[PDB]
């Protein structure tokens, strides 16, 4: 009966920073994925299982919607098998991902004259993230031979950096809002069904 | 070791930000990432 509240995700006023990406569980509702696909101008809308139209005949236990902001030239890392600053240290998709990755330019909401400092990314980490792992820690990172003891200094860095988005950036360095839809199929009665299911 | 040059590149990244060179700072950040991946 209920229509799935994709609007609460895609139309949120503020998005999460990628290092602390947000996840919303979508359950117990009817989802029209073709209407979502057509709901706005997207720069990326790449599904790794089936297409939106084909999604509309499918039912899932839950749908997860992960959202955050990155640079336009980083959206390519939100994909199975990719490496880079974002895929390694911030948000990692599994090699067997079969959901959808959706993105759009948000220069008009997430940039500021003089630099927006609300959005940050992790620049340093001792190891790469596991798929769907989330690291919100802020331990001073030991880049050199000597321990940091919790104090910033020589080769001892705060692990997050601000994007500093300014509207005059080149488009590859402009902010993009990203939504990743994961389609969960447990051994369970479905709770999220497409518009043309059954 | 890379300790001195890593620190200098880190410091330029931070200075470029404070001076509003927000996009130049991101280019330096990318280099820090690639540099630190190397042995
Ligand atoms: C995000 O917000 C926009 C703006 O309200 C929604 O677009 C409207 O959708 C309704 C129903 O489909 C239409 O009747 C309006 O004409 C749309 N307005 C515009 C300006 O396109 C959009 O549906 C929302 N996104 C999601 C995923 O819910």
């Amino acid at each position: 009966t209920n229509l799935c509240p994709f609007g609460e995700v895609f139309n949120a006023t503020r998005f999460a920073s990628v290092y602390a990406w947000n996840r919303k569980r979508i359950s117990n509702c009817v989802a029209d994925y073709s209407v979502l696909y057509n709901s706005a101008s997207f720069s990326t809308f790449k599904c790794y299982g089936v297409s939106p139209t084909k999604l509309n005949d499918l039912c899932f236990t839950n749908v997860y919607a992960d959202s955050f902001v990155i640079r336009g030239d980083e959206v390519r890392q939100i994909a199975p098998g990719q490496t880079g600053k974002i895929a390694d240290y911030n948000y990692k998709l599994p090699d067997d991902f079969t959901g959808c990755v959706i993105a759009w330019n948000s220069n008009n909401l997430d940039s500021k004259v003089g630099g927006n400092y609300n959005y940050r990314y992790r620049l340093f980490r001792k190891s790469n993230l596991k798929p769907f792992e989330r690291d919100i820690s802020t331990e001073i990172y030991q880049a050199g031979s000597k321990p940091c003891n919790g104090v910033e200094g020589f080769n001892c860095y705060f692990p997050l950096q601000s994007y500093g988005f300014q509207p005059t950036n080149g488009v590859g360095y402009q902010p993009y809002r990203v939504v990743v839809l994961s389609f969960e199929l447990l051994h369970a009665p479905a709770t999220v069904c497409g518009s043309n299911s059954e | 070791d890379k300790e001195w040059i890593l620190q200098k590149i880190y410091e330029i990244m931070r200075r470029l930000d404070e001076e509003g060179h927000g996009e130049a700072s991101l280019r330096v950040s990318d280099l820090i990432y690639e540099f630190m991946k190397r042995d």
